[PDB]
RNA sequence: UUUUGUAUAAUGGGUCAGCGACUUAUAUUCUGUAGCAAGGUUAACCGAAUAGGGGAGCCGAAGGGAAACCGAGUCUUAACU
RNA sequence: AGGACCGAACCGACUAAUGUUGAAAAAUUAGCGGAUGACUUGUGGCUGGGGGUGAAAGGCCAAUCAAACCGGGAGAUAGCU
RNA sequence: GUUUAUUAAAAACACAGCACUGUGCAAACACGAAAGUGGACGUAUACGGUGUGACGCCUGCCCGGUGCCGGAAGGUUAAUU
RNA sequence: GAACUCGCUGUGAAGAUGCAGUGUACCCGCGGCAAGACGGAAAGACCCCGUGAACCUUUACUAUAGCUUGACACUGAACAU
RNA sequence: CUUUAAUGUUUGAUGUUCUAACGUUGACCCGUAAUCCGGGUUGCGGACAGUGUCUGGUGGGUAGUUUGACUGGGGCGGUCUCCUCCUAAAGAGUAACGGAGGAGCACGAAGGUUGGCUAAUCCUGGUCGGACAUCAGGAGGUUAGUGCAAUGGCAUAAGCCAGCUUGACUGCGAGCGUGACGGCGCGAGCAGGUGCGAAAGCAGGUCAUAGUGAUCCGGUGGUUCUGAAUGGAAGGGCCAUC
């Protein structure tokens, strides 16, 4: 639809990362979430990325 | 493999893995074959005189697999933990 | 002469220990981000071929 | 015409019945709503399946104020 | 013969005699039978030898993993009740 | 004088009847068109098959033509009888 | 005048005449891997292609679409480097 | 296919010489007529089907002879812009 | 660094002239007894024309092929995947070009948790204000509400308000349901790390049931795997995703 495919790419430098959808026009802020990272075994900061 | 114009489910399935060069210079060795060899040293060289393993072998193992009663030398090969318990219990000893 | 092996088939069974195969699941290449991860999780690892499926896959291997 | 459609049957309904022996994780009713609801030894899904959280034989009753249908499980 | 179904006004044959259609080769799996058995068996070739020699090779006696690798266990996972 | 007129030999083929296991695998009988011309005829020669030739009908190329005949790929292929 | 030899001879084909268009000669065009040959031992009052069809009175409006002819300031654009 | 080869009404793969019930009928030729034997002569050309053919058309797809554009080779020397 | 004239440099192009490659189906001589061919003298063109390799455009002139199925005969028309109700004969399943409607999404809150709350409609009184706005009281009892069709549910609310939050979490999984199969669905419990609550506890998206596409092939990030003499690398495998 016209929801676009982002992903969330963790802080901690590890390279891992989720995928999610979000529509652009009506949210422009950018997506901060804490997840679980399984290479450090933690909960970080994630950040919006491109797919 | 037909099945009247459904996809066959050698075609539906994905592919996976590759080929080892080097699973095809390596053997395997058991404890009943480790007599067979002539003067008591288990050799690479050895093996192949007695008709165990391949010419192209290169790399050899010996496993937990029958039994061995003679004392016998163990030279330049690889051996289990559960072999090596049961060729000196024989009055056999490995030298690497 | 001797039989052909149906080459596409060796690439994706294999033999086990009693004489089954096992295969790779499908859906684990493309469209992710729409399923589940349990879904996901449970397609990893292999599976065996079932019953009526034997006899077409022993027919596609006679050297297996 | 401009008719012509339907979709897939579901298979809802009962498995198991009253007095029958079940090991615990099995499936007792398959619906859309509790038009059973959950008693003792019995858990509802997310799609309002009743299963079985321990074994036992199946129970239906009658209780409460408004004379609704439940499902328990007598452990043995 | 073909069909749900033929005395059918559905097909075929004027009659007699002669001929006329599930085979051969090489691979693979199962059953019966014979030999030998943790073993079984040789190909090309040599030999005047249906004898004898030839063990190059092949199948079986160990499996798990994509693979390195480990091995009566191995893979999965930071680790498994 | 004339791709002029009537009409035999000569070249055609408009109508009817017969024949249609025919006298004939296209004829016979009575009538019919042209008949000094873009006419008709003998002997020899040239054009070859996806090619030739055609005052043009998909017409003709040895009783065979919306792709001649003979030999080969060849026991082509036939979920059909 | 010609035509479907063997079910169609006609209103169908051809025709004398009319118009458009190409060709300066080693012509355009056609048969040919090519060499060669026809056009033609001809030379725009000649040769090839297309349409209409003796003769009399005539042949009106449309270049937006498709096709063809002429132009090159600008944009895009191959091998090559 | 073989026959010792009648009419009617009913029945029946649904239009009967051969089935059921019933009526009529001594055996065998010859000259004639065509109502029936779903009469004889061509594995229906109409229709549909087959992941069957052939030829024809085009702004269907993919290619290609021919034609056309440029770079390099055969291919050189000066001069001025 | 701005624009400038110029020594000289590498050139690229556009014209003129030349002759020596090349052309001549112009004239003459010889082989010769010859309108072919070859050699020679001379005139006319001339680095053009023409030919080989590569390359953009045009090209039914030629060639090989494709142009679906269902269907109260074929064509025209309509349909082809998924969700809800009836037919459907009180377990599941059940056909027709039978009878009625929807889907190819949305939402970082419309998700999680803790605390609280209860509808439509009608009558009476009241400034503008009226059949219908905001306020006060009474009757009534879900006749309301669910992000979107229909059905089954919902007060301990699954409906309506707030505070804090990211469990829309990583590795597994006893046992079940439904499929010819590929596959799809439900799930207590275990390990690590989190949110809400004083706690007991609850949370692996949303009241549930539609919102979807196998394999091949290629792209992006990460890797205790592999690496054709050896050390690297190219390429391949495994994990995440397009
Ligand atoms: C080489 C890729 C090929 C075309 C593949 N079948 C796709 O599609
Ligand atoms: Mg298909
Ligand atoms: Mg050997
Ligand atoms: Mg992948
Ligand atoms: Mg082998
Ligand atoms: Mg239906
Ligand atoms: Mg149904
Ligand atoms: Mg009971
Ligand atoms: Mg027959
Ligand atoms: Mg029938
Ligand atoms: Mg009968
Ligand atoms: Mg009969
Ligand atoms: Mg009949
Ligand atoms: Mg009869
Ligand atoms: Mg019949
Ligand atoms: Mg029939
Ligand atoms: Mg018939
Ligand atoms: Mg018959
Ligand atoms: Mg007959
Ligand atoms: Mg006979
Ligand atoms: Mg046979
Ligand atoms: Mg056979
Ligand atoms: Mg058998
Ligand atoms: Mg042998
Ligand atoms: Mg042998
Ligand atoms: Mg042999
Ligand atoms: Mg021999
Ligand atoms: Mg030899
Ligand atoms: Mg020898
Ligand atoms: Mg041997
Ligand atoms: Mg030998
Ligand atoms: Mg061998
Ligand atoms: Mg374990
Ligand atoms: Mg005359
Ligand atoms: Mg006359
Ligand atoms: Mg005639
Ligand atoms: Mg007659
Ligand atoms: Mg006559
Ligand atoms: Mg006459
Ligand atoms: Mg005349
Ligand atoms: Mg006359
Ligand atoms: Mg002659
Ligand atoms: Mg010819
Ligand atoms: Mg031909
Ligand atoms: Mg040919
Ligand atoms: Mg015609
Ligand atoms: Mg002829
Ligand atoms: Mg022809
Ligand atoms: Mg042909
Ligand atoms: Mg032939
Ligand atoms: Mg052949
Ligand atoms: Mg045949
Ligand atoms: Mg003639
Ligand atoms: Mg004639
Ligand atoms: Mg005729
Ligand atoms: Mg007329
Ligand atoms: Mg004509
Ligand atoms: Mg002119
Ligand atoms: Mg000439
Ligand atoms: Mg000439
Ligand atoms: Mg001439
Ligand atoms: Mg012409
Ligand atoms: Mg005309
Ligand atoms: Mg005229
Ligand atoms: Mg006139
Ligand atoms: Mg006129
Ligand atoms: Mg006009
Ligand atoms: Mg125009
Ligand atoms: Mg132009
Ligand atoms: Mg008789
Ligand atoms: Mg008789
Ligand atoms: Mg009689
Ligand atoms: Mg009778
Ligand atoms: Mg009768
Ligand atoms: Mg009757
Ligand atoms: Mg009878
Ligand atoms: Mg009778
Ligand atoms: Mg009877
Ligand atoms: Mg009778
Ligand atoms: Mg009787
Ligand atoms: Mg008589
Ligand atoms: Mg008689
Ligand atoms: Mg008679
Ligand atoms: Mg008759
Ligand atoms: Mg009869
Ligand atoms: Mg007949
Ligand atoms: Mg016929
Ligand atoms: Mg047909
Ligand atoms: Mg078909
Ligand atoms: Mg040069
Ligand atoms: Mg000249
Ligand atoms: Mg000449
Ligand atoms: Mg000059
Ligand atoms: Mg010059
Ligand atoms: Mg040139
Ligand atoms: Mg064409
Ligand atoms: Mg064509
Ligand atoms: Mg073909
Ligand atoms: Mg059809
Ligand atoms: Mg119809
Ligand atoms: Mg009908
Ligand atoms: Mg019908
Ligand atoms: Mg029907
Ligand atoms: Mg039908
Ligand atoms: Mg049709
Ligand atoms: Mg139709
Ligand atoms: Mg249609
Ligand atoms: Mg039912
Ligand atoms: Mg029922
Ligand atoms: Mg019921
Ligand atoms: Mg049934
Ligand atoms: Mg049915
Ligand atoms: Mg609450
Ligand atoms: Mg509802
Ligand atoms: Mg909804
Ligand atoms: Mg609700
Ligand atoms: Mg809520
Ligand atoms: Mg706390
Ligand atoms: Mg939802
Ligand atoms: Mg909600
Ligand atoms: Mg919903
Ligand atoms: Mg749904
Ligand atoms: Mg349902
Ligand atoms: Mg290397
Ligand atoms: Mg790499």
């Amino acid at each position: 639809g016209i929801r676009e495919k982002i992903k969330l790419v963790s802080s901690a430098g590890t390279g891992h990362f989720y995928t999610t959808t979000k529509n652009k026009r009506t949210k422009p802020e950018k997506l901060e979430l804490k997840k679980f990272d399984p290479v450090v075994r933690q909960h970080v900061i994630y950040k919006e990325a491109k797919i | 493999g037909f099945e009247g114009g459904q996809m066959p489910l050698y075609r539906r399935l994905p592919k996976f893995g590759f080929t080892s060069r080097k699973a095809a210079i390596t053997a395997e060795v058991r404890l009943s074959d480790l007599a067979k060899v002539e003067g008591g040293v288990v050799d690479l060289n050895t093996l192949k005189a007695a008709n165990i393993i391949g010419i192209q072998i290169e790399f050899a193992k010996v496993i937990l697999a029958g039994e061995v009663t003679t004392p016998v030398t163990v030279r330049g090969l690889r051996v289990t933990k559960g072999a090596r318990a049961a060729i000196e219990a024989a009055g056999g000893k490995i030298e690497e | 002469p001797k039989i052909k092996t149906v080459r596409g088939a060796a690439k994706r069974f294999k033999k086990t220990g009693k004489g089954g195969f096992k295969h790779k699941h499908a859906n684990l290449r493309h469209i992710l981000t729409k399923k589940a991860t349990k879904r996901k999780r449970h397609l990893r690892p292999k599976a065996m071929v079932s019953k009526g499926d034997l006899g077409l896959v022993i027919a596609c291997l006679p050297y297996a | 015409t401009r008719n012509g459609r339907d979709s897939e049957a579901k298979r809802l309904g009962v498995k198991r019945f009253g007095g029958e022996s079940v090991l615990a994780g099995s499936i007792i009713v398959r619906q859309r709503g509790t038009k059973f609801h959950a008693g003792a030894n019995v858990g509802c899904g997310r799609d309002h399946t009743l299963f079985a959280k321990a074994d036992g034989k199946v129970k239906f009753e009658v209780k409460g104020p408004k004379n609704r249908k439940f499902i328990s499980i007598e452990a043995e």
